[PDB]
């Protein structure tokens, strides 16, 4: 996250940082068996971690957890990132309390305009904010003007912006899969952009309002 | 440069995704 600020600890407690020998993603739990992240994220085995503030020191209130099942949005395509969004189901329910709390999932797409927090544990862009540390940014919902102005023709109708066309605070490189919250509903999942924090390059994040059949559908299992 | 915010340790270009390069610092950005 660059130009945000470190979170008050346990602040966004949905927050999860995915695992496989180190930090390469982040997520949201949604209930005690499942979290969404982005299907670039993809790896068939994941460890997810639960309960983190500080990822590199142990603070007695972390979870870690193996995934059962990591699946994909059946239309995603890796080619222009397109319907980025994934479930992974964990392997034991996470137990919730003062440190892990589920986020909701939206019950409407929210209007351009809207604040929200984004927040992880990716590349800061900075000597003096320390990407161990949760980090926290507020950013708005750009209207679709923009964010086609900014990407023409790139933008589909899995894809927002949000961010600041002047540039200088955006998500950044270990923040993907991570939550975009609005008025306590997750509405985006980071997922790309052209470099970080950049002049007219707002970040690009998944649209979860429009997936919430496939979302509530999978989560049902068979 | 669509390039996907993952944290991807690289070599070369051809280790990221998309139109994601290897920066300096040995991570895809
Ligand atoms: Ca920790």
């Amino acid at each position: 996250i660059v130009g945000g600020y470190e979170c008050k600890p346990y602040s966004q407690p949905h927050q999860v940082s995915l695992n496989s020998g180190y930090h390469f993603c982040g997520g949201s739990l949604v209930n005690e068996n499942w979290v969404v992240s982005a299907a670039h994220c993809y790896k068939s085995r994941v460890e997810v971690r639960l309960g983190e503030h500080n990822i590199k020191v142990t603070e007695g209130s972390e979870q870690f957890i193996s995934s059962s099942r990591v699946i994909r949005h059946p239309n995603y395509s890796s080619y222009n990132i397109d319907n980025d969004i994934m479930l992974i189901k964990l392997s034991k329910p996470a137990t919730l309390n003062t440190y892990v709390q589920p986020v909701a999932l939206p019950t409407s797409c929210a209007p351009a305009g809207t604040m929200c927090t984004v927040s992880g544990w990716g590349n800061t862009m900075s000597s003096t904010a320390d990407s161990n540390k949760l980090q926290c940014l507020n950013i708005p919902i750009l209207s679709y003007s923009d964010c086609n102005n900014s990407y023409p023709g790139m933008i589909t109708n899995a894809m927002f912006c949000a961010g600041y066309l002047e540039g200088g605070k955006d998500s950044c490189q270990g923040d993907s899969g991570g939550p975009v919250v609005c008025n306590g509903e997750l509405q985006g999942v980071v997922s790309w952009g052209y470099g970080c924090a950049e002049p007219g390059n707002p970040g690009v994040y998944a649209k979860v309002c429009i997936f919430n059949d496939w979302l509530t559908s999978t989560m049902a299992s068979y | 440069r669509v390039c996907p915010k993952i944290l991807m340790e690289c070599k070369k270009d051809s280790d990221c995704l998309a139109e994601c390069i290897c920066l300096e610092h040995g991570y895809c950005g």
